[PDB]
DNA sequence: GTGATATCTGCTTTGGGTGGGTGGGTGGGTTGAGGCAATA
DNA sequence: AAGCAGATATCAC
């Protein structure tokens, strides 16, 4: 049989570089990662371009000049390379993915001179479609002589042997596909389109299709901007195409045998290799082990700095001048407290609301700000919605279709996590009933025309409120102040008022602030814990579950029973589990393991002082 | 030895003679000997109750065959059809062995599996998973009917057997009266709404129903899908794709409705003996009570309605002219934060078949049915809504003061005459909705006025009022000693469900709970032979009298009619075939009591003294 | 198709050094408009922009509300030929170009005019959802949509002229501008 | 006498409603009237 | 009527 030297001096060239290359420490650096390969889930090896360019110039300027040729040598190098391990059947395929090209191209720049050529894009995903078998290599037998063949190349056409093995056998026409000794691999067929940024100015977008294959398959998803390595092919138009296995399905090329007297046509879709976004079971022990150990020593300490509960403060919100309280709640739902499950199946709500109530421009927006940028998984919006989803779903109707979907809302979208509500007072009046459930049970129930759901909404609700008059009246009460009904004000756990205090001394702190902020923008911030060390200490401290004491039992009935008797705003079991709620956040900020009288006493204060401005003028 | 392959896949092991009739004998030996931990035969009373029904599937646990037989447990994912045809075999021999006669009701017994450890979701399935034993999860979307298949095939002299297979025509006129067909169905499984992320579209697979298996789940079900993940070339994939994919199907083996649910088929004899001697202890009723929704601080008037509500009444139909239902409908309604809705999250939780929608979430057609446009078959078709599907269930409606009006008038048809009509679109028609109604509602102004009346706190009207047999009034009264009660019972229920974790009487378990009343509602049915008629017709004069001069609340005959109910509910808690003296006695101090809580506070101690030789 | 150098900034640099440049640049800005000296002065200050600090929208936004007859249609049409990345839109719901994203994603003149300015001639005939959209754009120059399961955020860094006129067929001197022009407090405060 | 290779024969096509709505609208067909949810 | 799949007789070497 005639041999490709190319390829085979590629794969040879390959198997080398897998050998050999080395990385800082001394080690090889692809036979650790080769070692995962042992798993049933995994059969993709993720090789830097970079890596390979310096071990070999020749061979990385041959993969990129001829991929789409050489890729399934690179391929059979890997499987040799990993031949020797036991684990792995014979039947197993692996294949190679390639992760920093340094160049880049626009998506208009994929003409003819590119096919086959190893090239990397980036794209806005736009639409994904289900994970399929594709067959890549064919076992059939022949009835004729009941011989097996196998190792039969598939082109984007179900394809059957050519001729039999058997030399005596003169079969052209009669096989039988066996599925069981047969090789496919996952596919997935997606659809992108240019970035805002990439479009050209007044022109309409350019849209592409990636095939997925193998791990790749399912880890891109619409509306996420991601880039692409890999080839761009030509795919021929099947339906044209006639085989003795396969008929023909109802200008171009003209007088193939398998044409007829039919025109054959291409398009171009882009085959990817590699898929990674554009701008890149848990438990304590596995959080600490993915951090470096000088984050576990930064985590540690900040657990033990005796100053934690201000210094988080301040560190959290730097552009905002006093409101201590407010930063106080906020940093306390950040915490949050402990979900937990009754005996019978029922659930108890762990997760906190807080609401701030302000005049204008008094930075409750600020504060919603400062969380949305800080936490991971976090959804800004406002009461005011622009879609029917609103912050609950929606059921609207597909025109072609006539079938009625869900659209979700903000709540939903933010589930696991925190929303951020602006202008919460100018809900409408089916998301106001919807609210109700959302915040307490932390679902969304719907029984309309096509539609029996209930959706997860666990989220802890930050809300920002203008009074009814658009000044805050000290004479009147919060509740005299807002428009919110009491069942759902029973549903905060905190209120926070912040008024205009018309004081010259005050308007001169906030001017300079926000004239220093603006003079030196790097200079202005001094935050004794950065971002990054926030991020994964309450990415460690999230892990703690804190156990309720005795002691703390007797303190949380005594105060209840003293707020009962204190006081339609009224005193109910909501208030009881809020500050239970708060003591386990409080708890759980300085990373412990049970709930002792000091977080009692600091989350009442916080109540108490939440209950009296709800009261009293 | 079975266990090595001399160079073999598993398929080839055990599609030879050896290896397949050791494991022939290996699994009859299995459904003769197994027993579990007290010693009882298990298969000897899972074959008789399978051939005193009539019915042609025999259930095997996985755990009970990997602990008796791990070869064969081994062995069953990845060469499924060959094993399943085996077992299938040796279980005809077994069944035949203990029912000889068994051969004129059917001549093939179908072996499926049950808790399969290999568990995977529909977005998770790969090429690897191809032709194994696999366990899903999903909702039924669609369903064909059931459809005739051929499976053995003769042709017109007439030509010999053939068999079909999923995937191809037959290669020889078909003889309709030689051939032999099955049973076949195609069913759409879908991803869960609550577990596919938010703004996501869902995932979705076929699955093929064969034999017996036929009529095991139907649309909007929640269901546990075992079976064989099957590729078959389909050119139309093909040419749609540009590249050569295989069509995927699941082969199913075995469905289940997995919420938690036990059917009164599925209760086993000691199951019935345990449910029997519990219905013999003398403070049954007030154990069954105390069951509801145990981690709540008592509100133990609400539990009382509930678990009658839970047993129900005896549906009737005299002369077959006059209907009445034997549902009990409870409305709730008090103070916020009073645990209203953890009532009504626990009712979903325990029943078998129930579903929860809340204030503006409902729409009028959502809950009873509705009418479907269609672009290219017939127009219009009818659908099914809440109610219809929540038929001999529950539906449980959360915020029902916050509804449309519009969308609460819909369900009064459903509410007494337990059915939904529909004229629309060129479909005139009637469809059964027997469910109980458990509503919450909040009163007027979100506070409950002591000195107004039921009616005057609620905006709701006479007719939709008459409708609930039970009416419960939550009131959050402060008081020093039963604050610190709740408070207490509050923060040790927190205590006690940490994550790393009033009657007197011990609740049942809930599992335990769950099969008392899938029992209660199935295999008893009071009758009502005997009662004191003069003291139930004195009773109700009175308190139409009282009704009229205070205005409380509208009494009706259906205020009579709720009375049989509540008492034939009761005797249904004590497995009682026959309603007797006592269960009338707790239906009238049930109903003399709910009455009492809608007058106004100053009319209270009058309204007791009044009837109080009932309430004694 | 048929529709800097350096002796080009030597030029501009003598421009930029004669006293009275902000004068200069306000009248060549709209030759045909008359008398608007203030208006042409912000909209001058608008086409340049505050200082992008990358830490705060350094975007200004201007509305000019007035009586029907007068030259903000004109002035509005002149800054969309003056600027490179601009779009020019209604508010109304039927025209032609809207300001909302709408299988091909289809962004909204907001998001098109992603730095550069966005004039929007009849502001007051604008509905709700565009009204929440357009809050949104101003607050927090994004633009979120979550829509046949494609879920994303847009950036939206522009700077909105707007045109409104009173509901009533004259400007009220009684009524305030609030009043005369039926838009929500909030989105006038931006 | 075997390997092409030229001739001959039978199948079914078309989009279509006597080929079904118990095939399916991800296999593809204007116009109007009729239920929904969100709408005002 | 137009064209591909299958069957089969026929020249040539
Ligand atoms: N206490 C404060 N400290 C620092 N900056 C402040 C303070 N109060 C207001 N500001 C400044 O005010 C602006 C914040 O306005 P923002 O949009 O957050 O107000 P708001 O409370 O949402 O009001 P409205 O919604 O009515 O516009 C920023 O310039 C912020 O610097
Ligand atoms: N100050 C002005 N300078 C120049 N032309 C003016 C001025 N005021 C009015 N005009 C004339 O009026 C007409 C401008 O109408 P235009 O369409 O610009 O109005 P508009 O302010 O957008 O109002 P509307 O849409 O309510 O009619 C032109 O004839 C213009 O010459
Ligand atoms: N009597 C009680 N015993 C135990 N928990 C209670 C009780 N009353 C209220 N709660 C708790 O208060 C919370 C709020 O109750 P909720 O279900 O909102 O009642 P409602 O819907 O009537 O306002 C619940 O999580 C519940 O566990
Ligand atoms: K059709
Ligand atoms: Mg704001
Ligand atoms: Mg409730
Ligand atoms: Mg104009
Ligand atoms: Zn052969």
């Amino acid at each position: 049989e005639v041999r490709d030297e190319v390829a085979e001096k590629c794969q040879k060239l390959f198997l080398d570089f897998l050998e050999e290359f080395q990385s800082s420490d001394g080690e090889i650096k692809y036979l650790q990662l080769a070692e995962e390969l042992i798993r049933p889930e995994r059969n993709t090896l993720v090789v830097s371009f970079v890596d390979l360019e310096q071990f070999n110039q020749q061979l990385s300027t041959t993969i990129q000049e001829e991929f789409y040729r050489v890729y399934p040598y690179l391929c059979r190098a890997l499987k040799t390379f990993v031949k020797d391990r036991k684990e792995i059947p014979l039947a197993k395929d692996f294949y190679v993915a390639f992760q920093d090209l340094p160049t880049r191209h626009k998506i208009r720049e994929l003409t003819s001179s590119r096919i086959g050529l190893l090239t990397r894009i980036s794209g806005q995903v736009v639409r994904t479609h289900p994970v399929h078998p594709e067959l890549v290599s064919g076992t059939f037998l022949c009835l004729d002589c009941q011989t097996v063949i196998r190792d039969v190349e598939q082109q984007f056409k179900y394809t059957q042997p050519n001729i039999c093995r058997n030399p005596v056998c003169a079969n052209r026409r009669r096989f039988l596909l066996d599925t069981n000794k047969s090789r496919f691999v996952d596919f997935q067929k997606v659809r992108i389109q240019e970035t805002q940024a990439e479009l050209p100015r007044g022109s309409i977008p350019r849209s592409l299709e990636v095939i997925l294959r193998a791990e790749a398959v399912e880890s891109a998803q619409a509306g996420d901007k991601c880039d692409f390595t890999g080839t761009l092919i030509v795919v021929p138009d099947v339906s044209k195409l006639s085989t003795p296995g396969a008929r023909a399905e109802t200008e171009g090329i003209r007088g193939l045998r398998a044409l007829g007297v039919r025109d054959l046509s291409y398009r171009l879709v882009f085959l990817a290799c590699c898929v990674a976004p554009t701008n890149p079971e848990q438990t304590a022990e596995s959080i600490k082990n993915q951090m470096t150990v000088k984050e576990w020593e930064k985590v540690f300490e900040m657990s033990q700095d005796k100053n934690l509960y201000h210094n988080l403060c301040t560190s959290l919100f730097p552009t905002i001048h006093g409101n201590d309280e407010v930063k106080r709640g906020v940093l306390l739902m950040l915490f949050g407290g402990v979900p937990k499950t009754t005996g019978e199946g029922t659930s108890l709500r762990g997760d906190i609301n807080v609401c701030i109530v302000g005049d204008p421009s008094t930075a409750k927006s600020q504060f919603l700000k400062h969380v949305e940028e800080f936490s991971p998984r976090a959804v800004y919006t406002s009461g005011k919605a622009s879609s029917a989803a609103g912050l609950t779903a929606a059921v609207v109707r597909d025109e072609e279709s006539h079938e009625f979907v869900i659209e979700a809302g903000a709540l939903m979208l933010a589930d696991n996590g925190v929303c951020c509500i602006d202008e919460f007072d100018k809900m409408d009046v089916r998301d106001q009933v919807a609210i109700h459930e959302a915040m307490e049970q932390q679902t969304i129930s719907i029984t309309k025309a096509g539609v029996k759901a209930t959706l997860n909404a666990r989220t802890s609700i930050l809300a920002a409120a203008n009074p009814i008059s658009g000044h805050y009246d000290r004479s009147k009460s919060l509740k005299q102040n807002i428009n919110l009904s009491a069942p759902i004000m029973s549903r905060f756990d905190l209120f926070f008022i912040l008024v205009d205090e018309c004081n010259e001394v005050t308007d001169y702190a906030i001017a300079r602030r926000i004239v220093d902020l603006h003079s030196r923008i790097e200079e202005s911030i001094d935050r004794v814990y950065s971002l990054d060390d926030i991020r994964r200490y309450l990415l460690f401290a999230r892990q703690f579950k804190p156990k309720i004491s005795k002691e703390s039992e007797d303190f949380i009935v005594e105060q209840y029973k003293h707020l009962r008797q204190r006081d339609s705003w009224r005193i109910t079991v909501r208030q009881l589990e809020s500050m239970i709620r708060l003591s386990e956040a409080m708890a759980r900020m300085h990373c412990c393991d049970e709930v002792q009288p000091k977080h009692v006493k600091e989350a009442f204060r916080l109540l108490n002082k939440s209950i009296i401005r709800v009261e009293t003028p | 030895n079975l266990e090595d392959l001399k160079g073999h896949s598993v398929r080839e092991w055990v599609s030879m003679a050896g290896p397949r009739l050791e494991i022939h004998h290996r699994f009859k030996n299995f459904l003769r000997t197994h027993v579990d931990s007290h010693g009882h035969n298990v298969f000897k009373e899972r074959i008789s109750d399978m051939c005193k029904e009539n019915r042609e599937s025999l259930v095997v646990n996985y755990e009970d065959l990997a602990a008796r037989e791990h070869v064969l447990a081994y062995f069953l994912p990845e060469a499924p059809a060959e094993l399943l045809q085996i077992f299938d075999e040796a279980a005809l021999e077994v069944v035949l062995a203990m029912y000889p006669k068994y051969d004129r009701i059917t001549n093939h017994i179908h072996v499926r599996i049950s808790h399969l450890p290999l568990v995977e979701e529909l977005r998770s399935l790969r090429q690897l998973h191809l032709n194994q034993l696999i366990r899903t999860s999903g909702v039924v979307t669609s369903c064909t009917g059931v459809l005739p298949q051929l499976s053995m095939v003769k042709y017109n002299f007439v030509l010999g057997p053939f068999c079909q297979s999923q995937n191809q025509e037959v290669k020889p006129e078909v003889n309709m009266e030689e051939t032999i067909y099955q049973n076949y169905q195609r069913i759409r499984i879908q991803e869960s709404p609550g577990k596919v992320a938010a703004g996501r579209l869902p995932r979705s697979k076929d699955a093929i129903l064969l034999a017996d298996l036929v009529d095991s789940c139907k649309p909007g079900d929640e269901i546990e899908l075992t079976g064989i993940y099957h590729n078959n070339y389909d050119g139309s994939l093909n040419t749609a794709n540009g590249f050569p994919v295989f069509a995927t199907v699941i082969l199913a083996n075995h469905v289940a409705k997995k919420d938690n649910k036990v059917a009164v088929g599925e209760l086993t004899d000691e199951d019935v003996k345990m449910i029997t001697s519990l219905s013999k202890d003398q403070q049954i009723g007030e154990k069954i009570f105390a069951s509801i929704a145990p981690s709540i601080y008592g509100h133990e008037d609400i539990k009382r309605g509930l678990a009658l509500a839970l047993f129900g009444g005896e549906p009737k139909n005299p002369g077959g002219k006059h209907k009445v239902r034997g549902d009990i409908n409870v409305l709730l309604c008090g103070d916020p934060g009073t645990a209203k809705s953890q009532f009504l999250k626990y009712i979903e939780k325990v029943s078998s078949r129930a579903i929860f929608t809340t204030g503006q979430g409902a729409s009028a057609v959502g809950l009873t049915a509705y009418v479907q446009r269609h672009p290219v078959s017939r127009e219009w078709t009818l659908e099914a809504g809440a109610l219809v599907l929540a038929d001999r269930g529950v539906c449980l409606i959360d915020e029902f003061d916050k509804m449309n009006d519009q969308d609460r008038t819909s369900i009064h048809e459903a509410m007494e005459q337990q059915s939904i009509s529909i004229s629309k679109a060129g479909i005139v028609t009637s469809l059964q909705a027997r469910c109980t109604v458990i509503a919450a509602a909040n009163p007027i102004g979100g506070r409950y006025d002591p000195s107004l009346t039921f009616s005057e706190n609620v905006d709701l009207t006479e007719p939709i009022i008459s409708r609930f047999d039970i009416l419960c009034v939550v009131r959050d009264t402060v008081d020093p000693v039963q604050d610190e009660m709740l408070a207490r019972f509050v923060v040790g229920s927190h205590v006690r469900h940490h994550p790393s974790n009033t009657y007197g009487v011990e609740p049942l378990p809930q599992e335990v709970l769950k099969k008392y009343i899938i029992y209660a509602k199935e295999r008893v049915h009071p009758k009502l032979n005997q009662m004191d008629q003069d003291k139930v017709a004195k009773m109700y004069s009175d308190l139409r009298k009282e009704s009229m001069a205070t205005g409380s609340i509208p009494i009706t005959v259906r205020h009579i009619e709720s009375m049989i109910r509540m008492a034939e509910a009761h005797a249904r808690i004590h497995l009682r075939d026959y309603v007797i003296e006592d269960d009338v006695n707790m239906a009238i101090r049930v109903m003399l009591e709910s009455f009492i809580d809608t007058q106004k506070f100053s009319v209270m101690r009058s309204m007791r003294k009044t009837f109080a030789r009932y309430l004694s | 198709k048929t529709d800097f150098s350096e002796k080009r900034v030597e030029l501009l640099k003598e421009l930029s050094r004669k006293p009275d440049i902000y004068e200069r640049l306000a009248s060549a800005l709209a030759p045909s408009i008359y008398e608007h000296e203030d208006i042409k002065k912000g909209i001058l200050l608008q086409l340049f922009g505050g200082t992008r600090k990358d830490f705060f929208r350094a975007e200004i936004n201007i509305l000019l509300c007035g009586d029907p007859g007068t030259s903000k249609s004109q002035l509005l049409q002149y800054v969309y030929n003056l600027v490179p990345r601009g779009q020019y839109t209604s508010g109304k719901g039927s025209s032609a170009v809207g300001l909302t994203a709408y299988l091909v994603l289809q962004t909204g003149a907001l998001v098109l005019s992603d730095n550069g300015i966005c004039c929007i001639d009849e502001f007051d005939k604008m509905n709700e959802s565009t009204r929440s959209v357009l809050h949104e754009v101003m607050e927090q120059q994004t633009l979120s949509i979550a829509k046949a399961g494609i879920i994303c955020q847009l950036n939206a860094r522009t700077s909105v002229l707007a045109a409104a006129n009173p509901i009533e067929s004259q400007w009220n001197p009684k009524k305030t501008t609030i009043e005369n022009i039926q838009l929500p407090h909030t989105l006038l405060s931006r």
